[PDB]
């Protein structure tokens, strides 16, 4: 039941008191680029009783990959492993892990291969307070309140939960769009790719419309009938990745071999199975589209006006 | 709440049809239901059915194979007949509001009764 | 559906606490708290109690209590008084788009 | 449905619950200045199934004409075509291709001659979430819920729907009564108006 | 009339002007009388029982001015009119001059 | 952010029932202190050593049981932390930077 402000009707007690209620979600616009894939951390089950104990709670880190959902207003959490329940969340949640970027974990490595720049923008409000139902898993201490008579001797759940709303979505506030330069990245790695690769991970919850979508069982019907219309939904995504790249040449010295040998060996092996063929990636191939005269393009001529 | 009235065929023969009638008084129908209840002797109360003011009908199984309701808002009054009338159709005849709602697209709430009628004798 | 089954005759002495207990079928009256009850004096209108189990309205005693457990229904009497000397009928709302009565009950001071 | 929060309805109708519903639309403003039509874009019906499966869905592209729409917060698709209902959204664009120009391609055509200028301003947020009414034609799967019973046996209508909301129009965040120089196009055409002609497309949903 | 009076050949009727407005709908109601246009009936699919008549489709919004605050005043600051927009450079010809004020956030 | 997380008593259950889920709230703060020092040197002259006894008496005595012992504070040790080279680290690199 709704615990913001007392209502006309409340819940009967029961066995079943699960309700269909949708939520706009928070906000989010998120775009890191880098030669190797990006971390992240959400909190999944820990190292292991009764049945209905409180599972052990862990932060654990994984390689961010296609198809991976963003926190949204629910916590970065393993959804899956960590509420048995499966209906504490929306539907597209309620079976997935939601991970957040380790900014400090990938701004913290030795050589800032995963991040050469990174933006991020975030926001959210409460819009409800609700409460949750089922057994209570740990009782509220005796000492915080004092006994009720009738109707309040039983206390009711204290597992309270919001749900969040993204507010306003702006053309001023948009990320995208945009040439980044990476003229001077923050970590040690200024902008090479290592291994002819990048990564460019990229989250946008302002562009999240859905469109509702009918078709008609038979047209012989003159007057509207539920039964004689399905519904559907659907989303479409639109994505253009342009690219400037400046060659650049590395001389094979000893010392400079030793260096590229520690750092990564197989940059050494390759100048003259696949590690990451373990993953789903938005596979991007640009072996055939390169071209050297920029101003032939739209941020090429951005890039000749300012060099 | 609101105010009911009553008036039918209180005396019947075998084979006869049976009419009714029932005036809202004080209020209008609103999103309610109206329905009928009967109080055989010898026996409980038996539902019948009901009607809102869009014309929609619900009826009891066993006895909706002789029933049939009809409503008019102008005269703010809804009527019932029942034919092939038999002994055991006497019974104070009573007419009731059904405040019942929908909450939560789930569960329903106030699915009592209330405003009841002082009721109507039909004897056959 | 079905009529609801009940102790058709009940009594106790003057200020004891009575409960008519009133069972039912799963589709009416275990997944559903769509209980109701009515007090029939004699050759009147039928009066509302307790509604949606344990709701009681306004103009009733508040003597009287409201109980579900399974598939039986029950109305709590406490400090039995004149104005209780009259019959019980409780009701219920079927998953079946269907309204459902009991046998009657009638009350009796010792 | 109202589905943000448990509300209190009348006795279901069972068939042909609508209801009369308004809204404001999501708050818009551009202006596009070039020697050649705009290119917009939006869904329809694409490429080639028993009656009420899902249409294909196809980006197409079409020049935008004096008195074609703009997306209003629904989402830019023809709308004629790809819902039967009629009743989906609200009365203006029912029976009409919602467009959006298409900045993109309008962008990177080699000339540059239909676009040498353009501003944007958009800005929204949902106001109520609704429901849709009707036979479901994608059952939710099994794995994501535990199976309910009595009340809860049969699952609502999950196919939800916002409406949209333009917020606060302000005067300081005004895009027209305000000279533009064109004094540097982003293109290869600096302004040049082959044919002696001129194609200017204003959209303002502040002074509706 | 902005444009107008802009589009002035002479430039006597506005010297200097500064304009502050700000508006969202507060709520969305309907209207009662009679339709004047029936809505065409190739915009709908028509419906049945309580559904057979449609309800009235003139709808209007009711305005709200949201909040006023100090920081977004016009009033009580010196304008400085060093050079007008038109051709008639601050000269008060005929003696007069006309100021029109307009303030809802004092109301 | 509380989390919700619950467990299941039985999981050979078919229909939801609420007797059947416990239901739990966590909290989880994540924290990254980084720092730049610099380190300087003090002249013990009678002044300066008068001044610092009126400042504070135990330092003079350090610079040879804890007041402090009364409170909870979040204990931290970075004795073992210090290292000169400040361009392997991020905030050191951003003090290179910003010099």
């Amino acid at each position: 039941d709704d615990t913001e402000n007392a209502s006309a009707y409340a819940a009967n007690a029961g066995v079943d008191n699960r309700e269909c209620i949708s939520m706009d979600y928070k906000q989010t616009q998120l775009c890191l680029i880098g030669c190797k894939p990006p971390i992240g951390e959400h909190w999944g089950k820990g190292s292991p009783v009764q049945p209905g104990d409180c599972p052990p709670l862990e932060l654990i880190n994984t390689v961010i990959q296609d198809g991976d959902m963003v926190d949204t207003g629910f916590g970065a959490m393993d959804f899956t492993t960590l509420q048995a329940n499966k209906s504490e969340v929306p539907l597209d949640i309620c079976t997935s892990i939601c991970k957040y970027p380790d900014y400090i974990k990938m701004v913290s490595e030795p050589y800032g291969d995963s991040l050469f720049f990174y933006l991020r923008r975030e926001q959210m409000f409460v819009r409800h307070l609700f409460n949750r139902a089922g057994t209570v898993g740990e009782n509220v201490p005796d000492d915080l309140y004092i006994k009720g008579s009738g109707s309040t001797a039983n206390l009711a759940s204290s597992n309270y939960f919001p749900t969040p709303s993204g507010s306003m979505v702006t053309s001023d506030a948009q990320i995208f769009n945009k040439p980044y330069w990476l003229q001077r990245a923050q970590g040690h790695n200024n902008g090479i790719c290592w291994g002819n690769q990048l990564f460019v991970t990229v989250v946008d919850t302002t562009r999240s419309t859905n469109m509702s979508l009918c078709a008609a069982i038979s047209t012989s019907e003159t007057t509207y009938k539920n039964t004689n219309f399905k519904e559907y939904l659907r989303h479409g995504e639109e994505y253009d990745l342009q690219f400037i790249f400046q060659l650049c040449k590395i001389t094979l010295t000893a010392d400079v071999m030793t260096y590229i040998h520690s750092m990564n060996s197989t940059i050494l092996e390759d100048w003259n199975e696949d590690p990451l063929k373990k993953y789903t990636f938005w596979e991007v191939n640009l072996k055939e589209k390169f071209s050297a005269d920029l101003d032939q393009f739209p941020l090429g001529r951005k890039f000749l006006l300012q060099l | 709440q609101v105010q009911l009235q009553q008036w039918g065929a209180g005396l019947l023969k075998p084979s006869e049809t049976l009419s009714l009638t029932c005036a809202v008084n004080g209020g209008s129908f609103s999103i309610y239901y109206w329905s009928w209840i009967r109080q055989p002797p010898g026996k409980g109360l038996d539902w019948i059915g009901e009607i809102n003011q869009s014309g929609s009908t619900n009826y009891n199984p066993s006895l909706k194979s002789r029933v049939t309701m009809s409503v008019d808002t102008s005269k703010s009054q809804f009527s019932l007949r029942m034919t092939s009338v038999t002994a055991a159709d006497t019974a104070i005849y009573y007419c009731a509001r059904a405040p019942r709602i929908r909450w939560g697209s789930y569960r329903l709430k106030q699915t009592n009764f209330d405003s009841w009628g002082q009721g109507t004798l039909v004897t056959v | 559906q079905s009529a609801l089954t009940q102790p058709a005759s009940v009594s106790g002495s003057p200020g004891q606490s009575i409960t008519i207990s009133c069972t039912g079928t799963s589709n009416d009256v275990g997944d559903y708290d769509y209980v109701s009850w009515y007090q029939l004096h004699p050759g009147k209108a039928p009066k509302l109690l307790i509604f949606d189990v344990s709701r009681r309205p306004s103009g009733v005693s508040d003597r009287f209590s409201g109980s579900k457990s399974g598939d039986t229904a029950s109305l709590t009497i406490s400090g039995l008084q004149a104005e209780d000397e009259a019959d019980y009928y409780c009701s219920s709302y079927t998953g079946s788009s269907t309204y459902v009565f009991g046998t009657g009950t009638k009350v009796s001071v010792l």
